[PDB]
């Protein structure tokens, strides 16, 4: 256990807050756990995690994160959970996670991600939940997002997407929970939604939806739908027939 | 008082920065605001353009939670399905100990 970092006996390692300019070195192979948040590592060299091929779970929470090396985190195989929120990422680092195999869990909120590369996400075959919160994103991105078969919570809020086109998601055949608050969404084409045949909560809480959302129409396991704070002013008769499942329904304030 | 827009000695935090989550923590009787990176376990980051709060997993049975009801790891004696807790695999499923969830 090599200071300033405090270990235990789990291999579980918390270097939060230590002003570290870097990735700390002096430190077990057989770490899993390991969280360098609110530390000041401005960049990731290439190859900075090759002491630790045992690493489970990773978290660089609030470090300032600019530019990651592709290289920077080569066979990381064990690799479950990655956390890095609140950084200065701008396009999302689609070089560094492609050989993540056995990634789980991935966290992309708080960033200042503008675009997506098409070629993200690349054998992310253990994928299963998803942020975006917090950034500039004025699309979804629909190629990126296809190569995801295994998801199961995607969350979107706080972007700038303002619409979206027939079958985006239609991939996401093992999709549950989809989150879009907060975002600027005026219009939603017909079949935009087809295929989340297992969705079960779709979020679209303050929006600029004029019209009822039609497209709703393909969820057959839909439970809640909360779109409050809208523009909606009309609910045509029968928009209900394709969701016999509902529990509640967030429409006031409209 | 750090990550803090407005720290007051009784109240603890009373704003947190733009990207961070603010959280009420009880203790005794004192109850004062804080500033996280993320939010702590049996919570789910609650995202908002004027101020992003945590609150309760709401689905029983859970320690971590990616929205209201949307487990990501259930506690002991419950495998995970579709982010859901169940003591027992359901049909088309079986128990899988070794990562404690359900698999077909
Ligand atoms: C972080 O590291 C950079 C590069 O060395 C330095 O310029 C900056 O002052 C550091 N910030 C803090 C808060 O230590
Ligand atoms: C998955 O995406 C690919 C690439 O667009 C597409 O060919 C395929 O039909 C999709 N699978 C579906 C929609 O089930």
């Amino acid at each position: 256990c090599a200071a300033p970092c405090s270990c235990d006996g789990d291999r579980r390692v918390d270097c939060s807050g230590k002003g570290l300019t870097a990735v700390p070195e002096g430190l077990s192979a057989f770490t899993q756990a390991l969280d360098i948040s609110m530390n000041n590592i401005t960049q990731l060299p290439e190859d900075a995690f090759k002491n630790f091929p045992f690493l489970e779970e990773l978290q660089l929470a609030g470090n300032d994160l600019s530019f990651i090396h592709p290289k920077a985190l080569s066979g990381l195989k064990e690799l479950k959970v990655l956390t890095l929120q609140n950084n200065q990422l701008k396009t999302v680092p689609s070089e560094a996670i492609r050989g993540l195999s056995a990634l789980q869990s991935l966290r992309l909120d708080a960033n200042h991600i503008t675009s997506v590369p098409e070629d993200s996400f690349e054998g992310l075959v253990q994928l299963r939940h998803l942020w975006l919160d917090d950034n500039s994103l004025t699309e979804v991105p629909v190629h990126p997002l296809s190569n995801l078969p295994t998801l199961q919570a995607l969350t979107l809020a706080l972007n700038k997407i303002s619409s979206i086109p027939d079958f985006a998601f239609t991939n996401l055949s093992s999709l549950v929970v989809l989150h879009l608050h907060n975002n600027k969404i005026r219009s939603l084409s017909q079949h935009c939604f087809d295929g989340l045949d297992n969705l079960e909560t779709l979020d679209l809480n303050y929006n600029n939806l004029g019209e009822f959302p039609q497209a709703i129409k393909a969820l057959p396991s839909l439970k809640e739908l909360g779109f409050h704070s809208n523009s909606i002013s009309v609910i045509p008769d029968g928009a209900f027939d394709g969701n016999p499942l509902l529990r509640t329904i967030h429409l006031y304030d409209n | 008082c750090k990550g803090c827009l407005s720290c007051s000695k009784d109240n603890g935090c009373s704003r947190c920065q733009q990207k961070l989550f603010f959280f009420l923590r009880r203790e005794g009787m004192r109850q004062y605001g804080e500033c996280l990176h993320s939010c702590p376990s049996g919570y789910y980051g609650h995202r908002a353009p004027d101020m992003n709060r945590c609150a309760r997993c709401r689905i029983e049975n859970c320690d971590s939670c990616f929205s209201k009801d949307f487990c990501t790891k259930c506690k002991v004696g419950f495998y995970l399905h579709r982010g859901r807790c169940f003591d027992e695999c359901p049909d088309g499923f079986a128990p899988l100990e070794e990562t404690m969830e359900c698999v077909e």
